[PDB]
RNA sequence: AAUUGAAGAGUUUGAUCAUGGCUCAGAUUGAACGCUGGCGGCAGGCCUAACACAUGCAAGUCGAACGGUAACAGGAAGAAGCUUGCUUCUUUGCUGACGAGUGGCGGACGGGUGAGUAAUGUCUGGGAAACUGCCUGAUGGAGGGGGAUAACUACUGGAAAC
RNA sequence: GACACGGUCCAGACUCCUACGGGAGGCAGCAGUGGGGAAUAUUGCACAAUGGGCGCAAGCCUGAUGCAGCCAUGCCGCGUGUAUGAAGAAGGCCUUCGGGUUGUAAAGUACUUUCAGCGGGGAGGAAGGGAGUAAAGUUAAUACCUUUGCUCAUUGACGUUACCCGCAGAAGAAGCACCGGCUAACUCCGUGCCAGCAGCCGCGGUAAUACGGAGGGUGCAAGCGUUAAUCGGAAUUACUGGG
RNA sequence: GCCCGGAUAGCUCAGUCGGUAGAGCAGGGGAUUGAAAAUCCCCGUGUCCUUGGUUCGAUUCCGAGUCCGGGCACCA
């Protein structure tokens, strides 16, 4: 089953997240068939905190896919209407 | 470190005196708080063939660290000066205020002039009973008759008053004067190996009784030895098998280390406080030699002359420069010598030590001072 | 990282003035110079090939009190940037915090000047800033902490550097002493003394 | 905006030019040793014996599948001390939950090693004669019966295992 | 879906329990021990975060992971203070015994205080989930369930954190190789082809810039040298680019 | 922890059932030569590992300690 969820990169005790599209099936850092934007919980008070690419991921869904928990929450934190 | 003794009577309180600079020594300096059990109650140990009964007390003080002797018999104090098993400097003595000076004290005295003892710090116990200001004056001259007839100056000896009950217990008005007891020590942890082991999938494991501190696993340990020292880590202690994590001192117990291997440790370390304490080559002694009948030799030897010392754990040989005037120690001596040892160890002014050459007895001495 | 020594035997090794003792005095000459680099000083040079190269190489490293491995990394990182690398080197070395808090006058001595901004007491754009290797960023200002503003040293500062330069790729204020930056550093617009020729080539080998 | 890039010397000989090896000048390391050694950040830390192993631990979960409930905590009926509801407290699966058992799902993932292997492998580019739990799109269905077994009792083999 | 690391049956070997009939086991999973070896660390903590398994969910397991401890193993940042200071001292050393040099070095004096040690403030990593409640779907229903706002109590192993403030006093913090040419930087004394040096050419035979020490200077820096190993130099395997 | 064998001038060993320690290979001090060789003139430099006893006298007799090499343990 290919999944949607997050990639723990960076360093430690400085974390990063690069939402993936891979399979429920593998590891973290795994292998994956294509990666959709980013996510960056501890970056900073910027003009730049969280890169979503939306569509490819509605492209996704429709084939079969499940979202993560933390990855929906970032769904709703892009606020589909605004 | 300089080690002392509670010489005097039986129900003196030499028991309880020796519990009175321990405890209250280890509260406000360091070191660790002794059990009334484990000072009455000695354990026994063959020196040189004749089984003593001895028990070695340590406190910390500031400058350094004192030892402490304590014999719970009459006949262990006639072994302990003439022969010198138990090591000891600067000898306490222990009058009773409600009894006095009694003829069991009054040997002490001259036990210990006959041998070598130099100093001799005098403490009057168990002075809570009666409250007579011409009483405190009469025991105390009767102790001053004792001393100077035994080549002892009465005139700078101290004299501290003080019940050892109390001291023990915990009332701070009487553990200002334990405090100068010590004090006049001045001017006038730690853990011996006894055996090593080591169990499949654990490490090294060292067994051995401690004299004093109390032991944590997990905290930095330091090891002392005749051989290259180290540096270890608490990673265990066990006793019949059987877990205890609060070692206290005066228990036989065995301790896990941390990366050691076998090869590493052996009969005659001791596991000593980190920082606390630095190796010493060279020290002075002052011994007896027994007799043939009865142990040691019949002829002398010379300068040169040197013999294998036993000291609580060790084994270790040290060559004799014998002094001035001293050429062939012939048995039956109470004469000097400085003592230089082939590896560096700790070795502090009264650490007791059994002197034996050809596989058996030959003396034992009084180590007075480090060189 | 640093010399802590007799930091003037520098000066009469290569025989030009590095400033490193500017202090109160206006020329030091209590150093016995030109004429004692060391106990065997006196014995004419040599001047080899390696050591020409070598000969200000070494000088460029004891005038900005630079480490050799920090040197190479900034050689390296010279090496590449657009246009001529020798030019490339002097841009980024006269980018090291204490060296433009030297140029402000802040620091009487570039000793002092790092003595300074490891002390917590120099802020750039409102941030205590620690690092003395710190990469100034064009057109930025640079000031003293409130709490340890004008503390009796940096006072006796501000009248050395009258008689100084005071280059044309930056601004000092000196009136609540604010060490503002403009363009970057031009070749010709330094003390124009030193020869950065010899030193790419020592790098090349 | 995106490879702005290349150094030599010594040594054969009385001396020279050659041919010609040898050596060093540099960078690097999954490193070791000698010596010394203040703090911090980020990485790496069994290369030899794919040598043998103590002990704890490293994959279990679901009562919204079922019979049960051996325990724990309530309810409920009751029982006894006795402050007449203050408590003691024996039955009860009636509930919350839950050892052991049946069944479903995972255990093929994740983790480690590099012994084997010179092409049954890997890498590169294509391909057709396949299968595909879990998730998802679409069209329908989901009617009716029986026979056993573990748990659990009784007896019982076996040191244990079983 | 395995022809299966923490499954089964069988044989062999290495161990183990044994009531001797008969049974049990597999750290090349986290640690850890023996041994091997020139050489490589704790039987740590928590499921807070990501992910994996089951379950509607709540939760539960998670040596995957996230961190900590340990080692200078490497890279990178930083510190061991700065300014002033000439009788241009003592002492060391050399010496044409004049003096020079170590040397602004130190002492003395005036200031400052990162990181440490001590005492208090204090982020973020946290998104959710549990209970409550409004509305809208769904329905015979204001129920149940779901979704979207909101409220409440909160959930952190690291953690005596990051970071910040404050106190005290220059206070706690510098070695390593080298010094004839290659290749930056020297003399003296002692030892006399002896002791030893060494990458190569080579030095030492009683006047050694090369041996050992001393002083000085030189290179690098919490690293410095040495050894092992690859490439480069090597156009000494030359396609690029030789005969 | 316990039990044996080597511990003998630089090195390898002989000598003992008490009697003031040898040999071999060495090596070396000098004449000669710029220096060695060859030749010639002459040689032990020893704590018998350390220490002690039974002493007119111990390397050897009985013992121990420590270093090295060689065998077994014990398993908080
Ligand atoms: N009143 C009084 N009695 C004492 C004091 N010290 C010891 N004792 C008593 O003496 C008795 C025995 O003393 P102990 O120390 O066992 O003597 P030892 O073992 O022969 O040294 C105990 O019962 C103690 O109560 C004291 O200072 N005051
Ligand atoms: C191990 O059991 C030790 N704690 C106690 C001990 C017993 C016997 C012999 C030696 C030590």
């Amino acid at each position: 089953m290919v999944t949607i969820r997050l990639a723990r990169h960076g360093a430690k005790k400085r974390p990063f997240y690069q939402v993936v599209v891979a399979d429920s099936r593998n590891a973290r850092n795994g292998r994956f068939i294509e990666r959709v934007g980013f996510f960056n919980p501890i970056a900073s008070e910027k003009e730049e905190g969280t890169r979503l690419d939306l569509d490819r991921i509605a492209h996704w869904v429709g084939q079969g896919a499940t979202i993560s928990d933390r990855v929906a929450a970032l769904i709703k934190e892009v606020n589909k209407a605004a | 470190h300089v080690n002392v003794g509670t010489i005097g009577h039986v129900d003196h309180g030499k028991t309880t005196l020796t519990a009175a600079i321990t405890t209250v020594l280890a509260k406000t300096y360091g070191g660790a708080a002794r059990a009334f059990d484990q000072i009455d109650n000695a354990p026994e140990e063959k020196a040189r063939g004749i089984t003593i009964n001895t028990s070695h007390v340590e406190y910390d003080t500031p400058t350094r660290h004192y030892a402490h002797v304590d014999c719970p018999g009459h006949a262990d104090y006639v072994k302990n000066m003439i022969t010198g098993a138990a090591q000891m400097d600067g000898a306490i003595l222990v009058v009773a205020a409600t009894d006095g000076p009694m003829p069991q004290t009054r040997e002490h005295i001259l036990l210990g002039r006959q041998v070598g003892v130099p100093y001799i710090i005098v403490f009057l116990n168990k002075c809570d009973m009666v409250d007579d200001e011409e009483l405190l004056e009469l025991v105390e001259m009767e102790v001053r008759e004792l001393l100077s007839q035994y080549d002892f100056p009465g005139d700078d000896t101290p004299i501290v008053r003080g019940s050892a009950l109390k001291a023990l217990e915990g009332d701070a008005e009487w553990e200002a004067k334990i405090l100068e007891l010590a004090g006049f020590l001045d001017s006038y942890f730690l853990l011996p190996i006894e055996d090593v082991f080591s169990i499949s999938g654990r490490g090294t494991v060292v067994t051995g009784r401690v004299e004093r501190g109390i032991i944590k696993v997990g905290e930095e340990v330091e090891i002392v030895g005749i051989k290259e020292t180290q540096k270890s880590t608490c990673t265990g202690v066990e006793m019949f098998r059987k877990l205890l994590d609060e070692g206290r001192a005066g228990e036989n117990v065995g301790v896990l280390l941390r990366g050691i291997k076998r090869e590493e440790i052996e009969r005659g370390q001791v596991l000593a406080k980190p920082g606390t304490i630095k190796p010493h080559t060279k020290f002075e002694s002052e011994v007896y030699i027994l007799s043939k009948d009865e142990g040691g030799r019949h002829t002398p030897f010379f300068k040169g002359y040197r013999p294998q010392f036993y000291f609580r754990t060790t084994d270790v040989t040290g060559t004799i420069e014998l002094p001035e005037g001293v050429e062939m120690v012939m048995p039956g001596d109470n004469i000097k010598m400085v003592v230089t040892l082939i590896h560096p160890i700790a070795m502090d002014d009264g650490l007791r030590f059994a002197i034996r050459e050809g596989g058996r007895t030959v003396g034992a001495g009084v180590v007075a001072k480090v060189l | 990282a640093r010399y802590l020594g007799p930091k003037l035997k520098l000066s009469r090794r290569e025989g030009t003035d590095l400033f490193l003792k500017s202090g109160v005095r206006a020329i030091d000459t209590k150093c016995k110079i030109e004429q004692a680099p060391g106990q065997h000083g006196a014995r004419k040079p040599r001047l080899s090939d390696y050591g020409v190269q070598l000969r200000e190489k070494q000088k460029v490293r004891r005038i900005y009190g630079v480490l050799e491995r920090q040197f190479r990394n900034y050689y390296k990182e010279a090496a590449r940037l657009k246009g001529n690398t020798g030019e490339n080197l002097l841009a980024l070395l006269e980018g090291r915090l204490d060296n433009v808090v030297y140029r402000m006058g802040f620091g009487a001595t570039r000793a002092e000047a790092r003595q300074l901004v490891s002390h917590k007491a120099i802020m750039v754009n409102g941030r205590v800033v620690n690092i003395a290797s710190y990469q100034v960023s064009p057109n930025d200002v640079v000031s003293i902490r409130e709490k340890a503003k004008k503390q009796s040293r940096v006072k006796a500062a501000l009248e050395l550097a009258e008689q100084r330069e005071k280059p044309t790729w930056l601004e000092v204020d000196a009136g609540k002493m604010e060490g503002t930056f403009k363009r970057k550093p031009e070749r010709s617009d330094l003390s124009a003394d030193i020869n950065e020729h010899l030193i790419v080539e020592l790098y090349s080998k």
